[PDB]
RNA sequence: GGAACUUUACCAGAUCCGGACAGGAUGAGAUUGACAGAUUGAGUGUUCUUUCUCGAUUCCCUGAAUGGUGGUGCAUGGCCGCUUAUGGUCGGUGGAGUGAUUUGUUUGGUUGAUUCCGUCAACGGACGAGAUCCAAGCUGCCCAGUAGAAUUCAGAAUUGCCCAUAGGAUAGCGCAUUCGGUCGAAUUCUUCUCUGCGGGAUUCCUUUGUAAUUGCACAAGGUGAAAUUUUGGGCAACAGCAGGUCUGUGAUGCUCCUCAAUGUUCUGGGCGACACGCGCACUACAAUGUCAGUGAGAACAAGAAAAACGAUCGAACCUACUUGAUCAAAAGAGUGGGGAAACCCCGGAAUCACAUAGACCCACUUGGGACCGAGGAUUGCAAUUAUUGGUCGCGCAACGAGGAAUGUCUCGUAGGCGCAGCUCAUCAAACUGUGCCGAUUACGUCCCU
């Protein structure tokens, strides 16, 4: 099912902002695991792909595919969107952007 | 428990093939020319060879850090166990990958096949290559597809020594009419150090030393 | 592979529509008027 | 419901329907030797990178 | 105690360079050396049809992968052995350390 | 491409949205999911009755998008096959033609070779051929507690008069042999095994040979592990074919379908269906045999797992031994080992051998084992259209050497013989390799193609 729960969406978005990229295998029957700092949270792979499709169609991320694996990277528009969606403090950066 | 030697060697080779494909697609715009890695007990030290080094790095290494994150999550590398380096190609005219990518960009910018191909050949021979061959195929003129080949200099084709003296690369160009294939073959000169050449001379060349 | 103009025998099954119960939670609690003047509530 | 019925057979994970190429995701002519799990067509284009060399 | 070093690689030149480097460094320590044994070379063989569509003469491509293995036995403490194998190894060479009994 | 489901593209039906996003209409109740009852092939909320649950993720319709083993290989990329196993191919400058074009690249001898020598309006070049590369034979250094050997101690075994039921032929005539469980120690060593770089062969040596009458070479023999591309492979030019593949890919243009779908799942069926024709195999028609015994004996190779699941390992994989066994096979169990020169393994393969004093005796017969019956076990979620082994029946199935035609092949080859890998949960009459036993014929020709 592609009915993504809101808490699952926020956890994926929070992981996406912290580490600027998300890598997920292309399999409908699968699970994606993200560290999100402390603890570990798992989201179905089909639901992760559904969330990234919306961002891709909104020109908020860059998508790369190779060997059954997705590679999504937030661009400047996505980083600004992620900051506003999560209400992150201004001048908060992903680990890639961070010094 | 521990993987056998045959399984470990296969696992390393499959990892390199996937890493090669990922970097080939991600750094197509830059002059990606190859990748090497050296796994130690502490880190992995992946090294990326490119001509347009500054763009693969990005602003304060933003793009290279994004590449590190992609490789880290894909292969489940722990924190601090993976490091990425980028080094410029010493001679970009002797790299078939750099030239076939340059040819691909020129063709995609609506440039004449004859002008684009001879530009690659002229540049490659100006870099010291003994020979260069460029092939372009597909629907160039109309509905019917032709293959055009432009060559200059030396080129060996048979035997196995041509796999160390000739650098070859092929790419797909997606134009409006369909797909176009471009190939670049470069005959490398013999560098004594063996850096950008196979060091040893041609297998069928005999040189008589001048008496002192 | 082409459309063969399938002729169905059974009627077309409709799609499920979630029936809306206007203020459903209003009837999950009963308001009992207290002697003081307020009301009391309990789960039903 | 339908969620339990969805992809039930594929969840068993038995037969050629459960295996696929690690590159092309295709389920035809899979090379399972040494746990390569690569299609025979994809193997030819990636043999040199994996380490296999064509001699004799 | 006896420490065994196992050297395995796909490249014959790299596996010989690392093995000789370990032998030279161990000789400088004046430790007892059990000469580098050349284990049998194992070849991985994959034979596939050349065509991607099954048309024409059934021609085949034989792909081979060779694995080279060497072992050296050291009569030295693990501290001495550790600093013997502490140089810049060639890429593609795997050195494993085990303690015999 | 050895399809039970899956795969799967086909057929009969049922779900799912995996129609992003944008613009509008609903909306804190947008919506999601459901027990029971019946709908149904479904102890499938698919839908309904009836209720709760979830909650701004979604539903509604408009454009759009997406996926497709949908079309078109006569729109294409890439790859492969074939023209084409042979010796072929093209510039520059110069010569010759009004020009296409030609010369070079021709002719004689030689070579598998446009390989060489000579000649020569050509001269200089570039590819292919050759070389290179990988295996196989001889050999050097290196090397072993994942390979072996020889000696020395102790420990056990045979031990001399022996003549088979009829008992031949076949080495022996300072110290007699034997025991990988005797899992006994010790010492020494690299003949055998392992291999990263080397060595070694080249027409090198010899003919009152051939030829030369320069040369390039050739034929016999010698040397030698190997005597002519050493052997076997890999690679392999330039021009092409409307050859094959859109059923390998997130390789692709255009085009088609797109919410009761040609997308995608799930259930069942089919891809296996038989008056018949054809290609390629397997098994045979028996005595140079079939059975029942016994002996000695290869090589290439394969082997177990997650960011899961359990308490850094342990369980998947392959095996030995034991047990079942106080009574068939196939099984089923227990224990141990192996990441693979370490366990399997001293790899007891099958052709083969046996003076086995074994059975059969020329017959569709103890040849052949198609077809079918009954019990039982095993793989799997599922075995009916027998999945596959094993047991006993069936053998009274054709077949007694195959018309016209026709394939492949020159030495460790053909043919015969098994083994491993590959497909693989289960299933090789297939393929890819491997070793074993090992010939007849030719050493030519251009008659056929
Ligand atoms: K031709
Ligand atoms: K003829
Ligand atoms: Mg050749
Ligand atoms: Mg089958
Ligand atoms: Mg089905
Ligand atoms: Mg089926
Ligand atoms: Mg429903
Ligand atoms: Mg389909
Ligand atoms: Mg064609
Ligand atoms: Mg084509
Ligand atoms: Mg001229
Ligand atoms: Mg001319
Ligand atoms: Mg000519
Ligand atoms: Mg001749
Ligand atoms: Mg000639
Ligand atoms: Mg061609
Ligand atoms: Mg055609
Ligand atoms: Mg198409
Ligand atoms: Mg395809
Ligand atoms: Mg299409
Ligand atoms: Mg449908
Ligand atoms: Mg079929
Ligand atoms: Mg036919
Ligand atoms: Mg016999
Ligand atoms: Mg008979
Ligand atoms: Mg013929
Ligand atoms: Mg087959
Ligand atoms: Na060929
Ligand atoms: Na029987
Ligand atoms: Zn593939």
């Amino acid at each position: 099912s592609t009915y993504v729960p809101k808490p699952s969406r926020d956890n994926v978005y929070r992981f996406f902002f912290t580490e600027g990229v998300i890598a997920c295998k292309k399999d409908r029957m699968g699970t994606w695991t993200g560290t999100l700092g402390g603890n570990t949270f798992t989201v179905p792979c089909i639901q992760v792909m559904q969330l990234m499709r919306s961002l891709k169609s909104r020109n908020l991320i860059k998508e790369q595919y190779a060997w059954r694996h997705y590679y999504w990277t937030l661009n400047d528009e996505g980083i600004a969107y992620m900051r506003s969606y999560l209400h992150l403090a201004p001048s908060a950066m992903p680990n890639t952007q961070k010094p | 428990g521990p993987l056998s030697k045959k399984r470990m060697i296969i696992r390393d080779g499959v990892f390199y093939a996937e890493l090669f494909e990922f970097l080939k697609r991600e750094l197509a715009e830059e002059g990606f020319s190859g990748v090497s890695y050296h796994v130690t007990t502490l880190r992995t030290e992946i090294v990326i060879k490119a001509t347009k080094t500054r763009e693969v790095l990005g602003v304060n290494g933003r793009r290279i850090r994004e590449l590190t994150a992609c490789i880290q999550q894909r292969f489940n590398y722990k924190e601090g166990k993976l490091q990425l380096y980028v080094e410029r190609v010493e001679v970009r005219g002797l790299s078939a990958m750099a030239q076939v990518e340059s040819l691909r960009f020129k063709l995609l910018s609506n440039l004449q096949v004859r002008r684009a191909a001879m530009g690659i050949i002229r540049y490659v021979m100006e870099s010291g290559a003994k020979g260069c061959e460029v092939t372009v195929g597909g629907k160039i003129k109309g509905q019917r597809a032709k293959s055009m080949t432009f060559r200059d200099g030396y080129m060996i084709k048979s035997g196995t020594a041509h796999k160390s003296f000739v650098d070859s690369a092929c790419r797909h160009c997606y134009m409006r009419a369909g797909c176009i294939g471009v190939k670049v073959k470069i005959m490398l000169p013999g560098d004594s150090t063996g850096r950008n050449g196979p060091s040893e001379p041609l297998p069928d060349v005999i040189t008589v030393i001048e008496p002192k | 592979k082409k459309k063969k103009k399938r002729i169905f025998t059974k009627p077309k099954k409709p799609t499920h529509r979630h029936k809306l119960e206007k203020m459903r939670a209003l009837k999950y609690f009963k308001v009992t008027e207290n002697d003081d003047g307020s009301y009391k509530v309990e789960r039903t | 419901g339908h969620l339990d019925q969805w992809r039930s057979r594929q969840k068993i994970g038995m037969g050629k329907g459960a295996r696929c190429c690690v590159i092309c995701s295709n389920q035809k002519a899979l090379i399972r030797k040494y746990e390569l799990n690569v299609c025979r067509q994809c193997f030819r284009e990636n043999a040199e990178h994996i380490g296999f060399t064509k001699l004799r | 105690q006896t420490v065994r070093l196992t050297i395995t690689s796909r490249n014959a030149k790299a596996v010989e360079s690392v093995t000789s480097q370990l032998l030279t460094r161990a000789r400088d320590e004046k430790v007892t050396i059990h000469g580098p044994v050349r284990l049998p070379t194992r070849t991985l063989k994959i034979t596939t049809r050349k065509t991607p569509c099954g048309n024409g003469t059934n021609t085949w491509d034989t792909f081979e992968l060779k694995i080279y293995k060497r072992i050296i036995d050291l009569h030295a403490p693990t501290e001495q052995v550790k600093k013997i194998t502490s140089f810049t190894m060639e890429s593609g060479v795997d050195v494993s350390i085990t303690i015999l009994d």
